[PDB]
């Protein structure tokens, strides 16, 4: 117990460097800070609470009746709805160990690059899939129209076709039948283009999930490579 | 599903000049016909029915008039092409075929729905197919606001319609700051009213000297008097002349379409105030009221075709803790390189209400939990904004990781509480998101049903639960001294100022007093414990009877930190009563972005905004574009599209002008797609050759001439001055476009309209920046500080696609150095800027131009410091010939704080300190210290403090712009930058030392360093 012991005390580290020092942590993870003075950061209810320590006349407290005259007795008093504190954030967490902090960062950046060389080919794949999904929908409706066009033929025609047969004109009906046959041909041709596009659909649906699996394997690593490359304050132009 | 490319056929950007088109005739005959890519449907139909008489069953073909073309578009719908002026390539066909049918059904409905669908970028039929009851209830009900707005439009049949189309462009207050009042002659201004006398335009002037605060009718009266002076009339006869013909005319701005329709002071009109400040003379035009109302459409509103005992206990009756079952998950893309678990949690906006509970670690390959999770929270203690954020995570214990997330509103839009079985398709995780849940993430099931689909079963009670009506909450609600020094100090601290638990309970305790100082309501609400029906019920009753606060402060209650419905209802009511149309336009970006946060489709905020958009076309236009520019994002697509459907089904005849704008932008997108993709590696000479070739084609000329500039629909875009149009050097392949101004007297304002169309970069940054610059210039001018900024227009119209106003006769300092020439000197010499300004401003013009330069430079410097904008060298700062400075390329927020690693900003070298110090006070080798530099400094200091005084506003602006997934605007930690530049923690007089120190440092660091011209590296 002193002014700075290095057990649960940091300087005026910002609020950006507190939430992440106790993010998704249990009811307890706490630390002492400074105010615009002292500050106490605490965790409970799945939330981050903030309590000020009034220091006037070299004495410290929370409520109106002051019950301390030092900084570190305050913590141990309540430590053992003012729920107790549990787990503190230590200061010493892992000769001139500075050069080694390239090998552990060189992973991250490269593993970021390889993830970027994947998320790109995820987005590009992803949208490419939706495209094909719509094109099949287009083909389907296109086919319907031609199938409706056939209905228009085998209805308007079957009054002329079954009028020239009772009049003797085969190679006039041969023109009509040549037309109807090309119409049906342009139906089967569309159906086959659509079947091929469904083949590419399932090709890309497998490639998509392979990309997703590789991303799911890579992701746990990058977060752990984030905490390994933390910097030391006060030093300039380390590469 | 909207189409993916702006091509003319599926997977082809441009149709070859001649295309084979399979025509399906109405007698069942298929005829392949060669058409020109630009050919209209009229001629295609004519040459079809001509060459179709060669094919059998030719006698059945009726007159070609009685048939219409139908086809399949790239959106995969059957478009019946009723407009047969449309060209083949503009059809947006899936494949080149055309079916010929006879018209069926109601033609009007088909046409209107097709126009709405084109405007949105999504066929309207897709909404009809949606089965969610909330969607259809919104679609049906929102028409109430639509009808109310159109009724207010036809309330005053002739005049109100004109007010809707051409609303008065005025400032908020008529009070004219004194340094502006002095600029005019003893309280009055010189004005010039013009009259067009015959068709092949002759023009006559009437130079009036009028009180600056006169209404338009009074100006018309003075013009009539001017004319009825040469007239021979009695004194009472002149009196009767004016009396009868005062309000038979109306005033318009010469050169654009802004009209003075309302009884306002002339100086309150933005154009005239601008004329005063800039010293330019206002040129207006007289116009007969009949000659305007004639050109109004009389657009009506007709309803669409979709306008077509159960046991219930209240939530205040249930005694149990919230519990939910986690059944199973359809599939997970796991490599088996490791066990997964479902982490859940109940949240009230950003923060969770209770403690987050998890499922058990299960096989990665086989995903089943089937476990009834209990939540540490009381069911009646649930606020109205309670909702469930959950996610599927993995393990190696050693290294956790999220995979697929999902959020659900725990109540219905009907107020019912969820119970029984439910299936939720999950969403993916953003690129750089490592959080175990997604709280701010959008609520609802995934429309894409192919991604991971979780299944679960909520607790089913005896009957159907509902959240209690407000009266029950009031019934529940019905159960000193002097610490005010603090309340008038914590209510003045910025929103991001820490809220200690001492202060939280100190506020909640003395809450019934807070009403006296109403602006403290934001802070107060943050100090409430929302998982307590007790405190929630009390706070509800405090909210209802709360004093209306200023609108700028009420906006805060609409950002993410305040999700409770009563809070947002209060803010919305505040806006409905106290917000001016002017500032509603001013802050529209944030207001649109904030719609995302609201729980349900139908709410008070959307109704308010839609009503004001259907009441004011200057709002409605940008309302439309801001919503449409986000239809690319699926997370917002449905909400924003339904809202766009609502607007387009009511705005009336402006819809067609919007369609023209859309059409033109589509063609531009497609052209730039070609320049960027297919012709990527072609030389610029050949790309410009192609550009000329393709623009001259008639589909383009017709589609991109004669329409309203989305940047400011008060400007008409006339004919393209093609000889000026060009592709810009920028790698992203922009398009410099030049239009004539078609205005009857384009001579008196815009000669040329020049716009940059860039397909590549995200503009939301630039937009927000320029909006803030605009706000700052407003603040400085209201406080009598004449710092002339240039917040040039900028509008994002789609995913990294937008428009940029050009400033006429401006040049980069890079240019001015080079453009000014070598003049015999390979080096610009840095002095040159001063001599180029001196070469374009001689005599007495010199001093006033120098004043313009310094006044603009100071403001832009201060703004570049307060906002995190770096990268300021001779290629981002521009000068006009009159000498106004202004900055461009506002690409990065908060000093690249997200970017890189975060160990810089200890030193920043400004390159051009000397180059400006020469202009700001001429000559004198020691211009480190001159009187003029002292005045420059005082200006900068006053400006810095002026922004610091209003800081809360800008904090709120940035906090509202967190809905947009902007690069350097993701967490509040980002926004916290301006807290440091302004030094809101340090006292007012300590912050001036902060500013002066930073500025001195940068100036001297600039004196030393070397620029290395092109690459702008250093040498020290
Ligand atoms: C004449 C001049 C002087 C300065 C600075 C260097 N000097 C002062 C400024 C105000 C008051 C006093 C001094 C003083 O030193 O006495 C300028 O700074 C900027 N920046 C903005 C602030 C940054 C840190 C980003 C550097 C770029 C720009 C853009 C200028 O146009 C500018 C112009
Ligand atoms: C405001 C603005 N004004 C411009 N005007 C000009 O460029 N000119 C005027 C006539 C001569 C010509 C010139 N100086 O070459 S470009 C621009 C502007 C705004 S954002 C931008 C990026 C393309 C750099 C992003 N650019």
């Amino acid at each position: 117990m002193s002014l700075q012991d290095a057990e649960w005390y940091w300087g005026d580290i910002s609020r950006e460097e507190v939430n992440e020092k106790l993010r998704d942590t249990a009811d307890g993870t706490f630390l002492v800070r400074d105010a615009s003075d002292y500050t106490l950061t605490l965790r409970k209810g799945g939330n981050n609470k903030l309590i000020k320590i009034f220091h006037r006349d070299g004495k410290y407290g929370f409520s109106d009746p002051l019950t301390f005259s030092s900084v570190v007795e305050l913590i141990n008093h309540y430590r053992n709805l003012d729920v107790k504190l549990l787990y503190p954030v230590s200061k010493y967490q892992q000769e001139a160990v500075g050069k080694k902090l390239h090998e552990y960062n060189t992973q991250f950046q490269e593993k970021s690059r390889e993830y970027d060389r994947l998320y790109e080919e995820y987005t590009r794949t992803s949208q490419e899939i939706q495209m094909k999904r719509t094109a099949i929908e287009a083909f389907n409706e296109t086919i319907k129209i031609f199938e409706e066009q056939c209905q228009t033929q085998e209805r308007y025609s079957k009054e002329y076709i079954e009028k020239f047969k009772r009049e003797g004109n085969e190679k006039e009906i041969q023109r009509i039948m040549h037309n109807y046959d090309k119409l049906k041909s342009r139906i089967s041709e569309i159906i086959d283009s659509r079947r091929r596009l469904e083949e590419d659909l399932k090709k890309q649906a497998a490639e998509y999930r392979e990309i997703d699996k590789r991303m799911n394997s890579i992701k746990p690593d990058l977060i752990q490579l984030r905490k390994t490359r933390d910097q030391y304050l006060m030093w300039l132009t380390q590469k | 599903p909207p189409r993916p490319s702006s091509g003319e056929l599926w997977g082809i950007h441009l149709m070859p000049p001649r295309i084979l088109v399979e025509c399906l005739l109405p007698n069942g005959m298929i005829v392949t016909l060669e058409c020109l890519r630009e050919a209209t449907l009229i001629t295609i139909k004519h040459e079809l029915f001509k060459e179709a008489r060669k094919y059998p069953l030719h006698q059945l073909l009726q007159d070609e008039s009685s048939y219409i073309f139908v086809s399949v578009t790239q959106e995969a719908e059957r478009e019946e092409f009723f407009d047969e002026t449309r060209r083949l390539c503009d059809l947006r066909l899936f494949q080149p075929f055309l079916k010929v049918i006879e018209p069926v059904g109601n033609r009007e409905e088909k046409i209107l729905n097709r126009e709405i669908g084109f405007a949105i970028g999504m066929p309207v039929c897709e909404f009809d197919m949606v089965k969610d009851p909330e969607v259809q209830d919104f679609r049906r009900n929102i028409l109430n606001v639509c009808k109310e707005a159109v009724d207010l439009r036809d309330l005053n049949s002739p005049h109100s319609r004109a007010m809707y189309v051409y609303p008065p462009n005025v400032e908020s207050s008529p009070e004219l700051p004194k340094h502006i009042y002095n600029k005019l002659d003893k309280g009055q201004i010189i004005v010039v009213i013009w009259v067009i006398v015959s068709p092949n335009n002759d023009k006559q002037k009437y130079t009036l000297k009028i009180n600056h605060d006169c209404v338009p009718e009074q100006v018309i009266a003075e013009a009539i008097r001017k004319k009825t002076r040469s007239m021979l009339l009695s004194s009472e006869q002149l009196k009767l002349c004016v009396l009868e013909y005062q309000g038979k005319y109306i005033l318009k701005v010469c050169g654009c379409d802004e009209y003075f329709l309302e009884k306002y002071p002339l100086s309150q009109y933005k154009y005239i105030r601008s004329c005063i400040m800039l010293g330019r003379m206002p040129n207006l035009m007289l116009m007969a009221k009949e000659s305007l109302y004639s050109q109004l459409p009389m657009d009506c509103f007709t309803m669409p075709s979709y306008s077509r005992e159960t046991s219930t206990k209240s939530l205040w009756v249930i005694n149990s803790a919230l519990r939910i079952k986690i059944l199973c998950a359809t599939y997970v893309n796991v490599n088996i390189r490791d066990k997964i678990y479902v982490r859940t949690g109940i949240y009230h906006g950003g923060e969770p209400l209770c403690d987050n509970v998890n499922t058990q670690r299960v096989p990665c390959s086989n995903p089943r939990w089937n476990e009834w999770l209990n939540y540490d929270i009381y069911i009646p203690d649930l606020p109205r904004a309670a909702r469930l954020c959950l996610s599927i995570c993995s393990v190696k214990k050693e290294e956790h990781c999220p995979l697929a997330w999902g959020n659900i509103n725990l109540f219905d839009y009907t107020d019912t509480l969820v119970s029984g079985k439910m299936a939720l398709n999950l969403w993916p995780v953003p690129h750089g998101l490592e959080d175990l849940l997604n709280p701010i993430g959008v609520t609802g099931s995934n429309p894409n049903k192919e991604t991971p689909c979780l299944e679960l079963e909520f607790d089913w009670f005896s009957s159907v639960v509902k959240f209690p009506d407000m009266s029950v909450i009031e019934e529940h609600a019905n159960w000193r001294e002097n610490d005010k020094e603090q309340l008038k100090a914590i209510s003045t601290r910025d929103p991001l100022s820490e809220i200690t638990e001492q202060e939280k309970d100190f506020l909640w305790s003395h809450r019934h007093y807070c009403v006296t100082i109403p602006e403290i309501l934001p802070k107060l609400l943050l100090s409430v414990k929302w998982n307590s029906r007790d405190e929630v019920a009390q706070m509800y009753c405090l909210v209802k009877d709360w004093p209306p606060i200023k609108p700028e402060q009420a906006m805060e209650l609409l950002d993410c930190n305040y999700p409770d419905p009563m809070v947002r209802g209060f803010a919305v009511r505040c806006l409905e009563k106290y917000l001016t149309d002017d500032k509603l336009s001013q802050y529209l970006i944030q207001l649109v972005q904030v719609l995302k946060y609201e729980q349900y489709l139908d709410n008070l905020l959307v109704r308010f905004l839609l009503k004001k958009a259907l009441t004011n076309q200057r709002i409605g236009h940008f309302f439309f574009w801001h919503l449409k520019s986000e239809m690319h994002n699926k997370t917002v697509s449905q909400r924003f599209g339904l809202l766009l459907e609502s607007y387009c089904r009511a705005c009336g005849m402006y819809l067609k002008h919007l369609n023209r704008q859309v059409e033109a932008m589509e063609k531009l997108i497609n052209l730039t797609d070609i320049l960027k993709q297919e012709k990527k590696d072609e030389t610029q000479k050949v790309q410009m050759k192609f550009l000329v070739e393709q623009m001259r084609r008639p589909d383009f000329m017709d589609a991109l001439q004669g329409f309203l500039s989305p940047l400011n629909p008060a400007h008409q875009l006339g004919n393209l001055r093609l000889e000026e149009c060009r592709i810009m050097s920028s790698a992203k392949r922009p398009l410099w476009l030049n239009w004539e101004n078609p205005d009857i007297m384009s001579e008196l304002l815009f000669q040329n309209n020049e716009i940059i169309f860039k397909n590549g970069d995200d503009l939301r940054q630039d937009m927000l920046t320029l909006q803030i610059i605009r706000i700052m210039e407003n603040i400085w001018q209201n406080q009598g500080l004449d710092l002339r900024m240039l917040p040039y227009g900028c509008l994002s119209i789609g995913d990294c696609v937008g428009l940029i106003e050009v400033v006429r006769n401006s040049h980069t300092i890079m240019q001015i150095q080079c453009k000014g020439g070598l003049k015999g000197a390979l080096q610009f010499n840095s002095h040159t800027l001063h001599q180029w300004l001196k070469d374009k401003n001689k005599g007495e013009i010199y001093d006033a131009a120098i004043d313009l330069f310094t006044r603009s430079c100071a403001g832009y410097c201060v703004a570049t410091f307060i906002l995190g904008i770096g990268d300021r060298h001779n290629s981002n700062i521009m000068v006009k010939d009159d000498g106004q400075l202004f900055h461009i390329d506002f690409g990065h927020f908060l000093d690249h704080k997200k970017k890189k690693f975060g160990y810089k900003r200890e030193r920043v070298p400004f390159v051009l300190t000397q180059d400006f110090l020469i202009v700001i006070s001429k000559g004198a080798q020691e211009c480190t210290k001159t009187r003029e530099f002292e005045r420059f400094q005082e200006m900068c200091y006053k400006a810095y403090l002026a922004i610091r005084q209003h800081a809360n506003l800008f904090i709120n602006l940035f906090s509202m712009m967190l809905g947009s997934g902007m690069p350097e605007l993701q967490s509040f930690d980002d926004i916290a930058y301006i807290r440091k530049t302004l030094a809101l923690d340090k006292t007012e007089q300590e912050a001036l030392e902060y500013f002066m120190k930073q500025m001195n440092d940068a100036r001297h660091g600039g004196w030393t360093t070397k620029m290395d011209w092109i690459f702008h590296t250093i040498k020290q």
